[PDB]
Parts: structure tokens; sequence; C-alpha cells
């Protein structure tokens, strides 16, 4: 069995969030996943991404791809991440902008 | 007519329980075994739960205790239930399943863990 | 079977067809019969600038898929295939998940405040 009296605070998994890490394009728009995370979540190459943070932030961001990226990984850069309000080894969801 | 209310009957004014103000006194004591047992099928006519509710042992088990103690207990034992099921529920969204939302119920081990609490 | 993705003004949807095989024409018909666009709206192309016109007239200049007859095969389009439509009017592209405002955290109020 397991002890519940503390089972709120851990998160769940899920194929709609990922980790977040460095990575090594430095354009403010864009982050690099790996395809096997594109054909997961069904999408392709362009397209722009809504990315959700701590504290209830959230950004638009334009998703590339990159074999050198994991797929448990996301490799954001430094100044989205600031944006996002987290730190490397956190827990961030993705999902589809329709309207840009 | 005119209903007074207290704790300690020692503690109110001395003057008022002369006669034709406050003449019937009435002690309203710590209920007994089968007082506990209606309080809490009282209480518990709302809650969904299993079969296996053992109320006579809750009730036994639970010494001193008074009306609102039993209604908090039977809070305590449906936030328990909610608790046990959270591991699988996601906070994030809202869209609860309704199966899931429909095959939550109390059992005895959850009655006997919040009396533990 | 093939998906291809459609680009707006209003910004980006998607379309299932049944492949490749099929003309221009027939992308209309059924981007008119899914999305509920009107056929003398639709303007198809595959350059990024189309969107970048004012005028019905300048989104048909682009005859790289303006024309009905050109069929989808000769362009190359495959899974995940990028194209471009250009309507008349605005509107909201629907499936939009909702989006807090900036700003809009910690708002701790006070009996001053409230005075």
């Amino acid at each position: 069995k397991k002890d519940f009296s503390t089972a709120i605070l851990e998160r769940k998994k899920s194929p709609n969030r990922l980790v977040v890490d460095e990575a090594i394009n430095d354009d403010n728009s864009v982050v690099s996943l790996h395809p096997a995370t594109m054909e997961k979540l069904q999408l392709f190459r362009g397209d722009t991404i809504l990315i959700k943070g701590k504290k209830r932030k959230d950004t638009v961001c334009i998703a590339l791809a990159d074999e050198t990226c994991e797929e448990p990984k996301i490799r954001m850069n430094k100044v989205v991440r600031s944006n996002l309000r987290v730190r490397l080894g956190d827990v961030i969801s993705v999902h589809q902008c329709p309207d840009v | 007519i005119v209903m007074g209310a207290t704790n300690r009957p020692n503690s109110i004014d001395p003057a008022l329980r002369r006669f034709g103000r406050f003449d019937r006194e009435i002690d309203i004591g710590v209920p007994d075994e089968i007082g506990r047992l209606e309080v809490l099928r009282i209480h518990t006519k709302n809650m969904k739960l299993a079969e296996d509710v053992d109320l006579e042992r809750i009730s036994k088990d639970t010494h001193g205790y008074v009306g609102a103690d039993l209604a908090a207990l039977c809070t305590e034992a449906a936030l328990q239930c909610i608790r046990e099921k959270m591991d699988v529920i996601d906070l994030e969204d809202d869209s609860i399943d309704a199966e899931i939302l429909n095959s939550m119920a109390v059992t005895n081990e959850h009655f006997h863990t919040a009396l533990g609490n | 079977m093939m998906m291809l993705r459609i680009r707006s003004r209003d910004g980006l949807e998607r379309v299932t067809a049944e492949g490749a095989h099929i003309t221009v024409s027939q992308l209309k018909t059924l981007i008119a019969d899914q999305l509920q666009i009107p056929l003398h709206k639709q303007t198809l192309s595959t350059n990024r600038d189309l969107l970048l016109a004012k005028t019905p007239a300048d989104l048909l200049a682009f005859t790289d898929l303006t024309d009905p007859n050109l069929p989808l095969s000769s362009l190359n389009l495959g899974h995940g295939s990028m194209l471009y439509l250009a309507y008349d009017g605005e509107r909201s592209i629907p499936g939009a998940p909702p989006v807090t405002p900036a700003g809009s955290f910690g708002r701790k109020m006070t009996v001053d405040d409230l005075i």
C-alpha cells in the first residue's frame, strides 16, 4: 500500500507534460523537441504551441525538432524558462494554439 | 414560553432561578451507546456508503463523543474516502470521469481510520 | 487519407483528405464542406505572403494553388504539409484553450483597498 496522507502534492504522469532543460538554439520564440514527441502529440513542423508554467503563467512559442533532443525533455532556453518562472528539472505542460 | 440555553447552570446569574422565571432545568447529557448509534444513523443517511459499514462497532468504540463530534467523524470519513481516491484523480482536469464520480463509496475501513484520527 | 495544415490570417487549422490524388477543386470542396468557408472566398497558396495581401484579386494573383485544376499530387504534398488559405473577413478559429490575462496573479485585497 501507500501513505495517502500526502497524496495530493505529487504530480501524475501524462503524455501532455514534459521536463524542462537547456538547449542550443537562442531565438526568443523557439523551443526544440524531439520528433517522437510531435508524433505522439500529432504535431508537425512550424506549429506554434502554448506552454503553461508555474503560478498560472503561460506563453506561446514555436516548436522545432532535433534528434539530439530526448523524448521526455523539452530543451527550453533561458529566456523562455525565466518567463515561465521555472527551473531545469520541473514539469511543463504543452498544448497547441489554433488562433495565431 | 422562554427557553434558555447554557453549559454550566452554576455560571448563570443566581437570581434567574427563582420561582416564576426559570423553574424547569433539563440536563442534555452525553449520549450512551444507543444514542451514538442513532446519531450516526441520522447523520449517514445522505452519504453514499458500502454495505460493509458496521455502525454498531463505531458506536461502541466511540466513548465520550457528542453529536457534533460524530458529525465531524462522518465528515472525516468522507474526506478520507475522497483522499484515498485522490491518487488517480487529476486536479488539472475539471472533467472528472462520471463513472469514477459514481464509483466512490465509504466503507468500514475509512470509518475506522477517521475514528483513529 | 492525408492530413494537411491550413494557415490563414486567423491562425492555423487542419484538414483530412482522401489523398494527394485529388486536385485543388476537390480540396476546396472539402474545405467548404468541413470548415464551412464559402467557395468564392477560399484562396490557396504555398507562399507565406498570401496572407499578407489585402484584396481578393491579390490573393488570386498567387496562381501556384489558385487554379482548382492543378492536381495536389504534383505539389509533393504529404502528411503534415503546409498550405496557406486566405478568405474574406476575419474569423475565430475554434479549439482555442483558455488563456489567462497578463498580470492577473496575487489579487490581494485589503480593508484599506475596500475603503
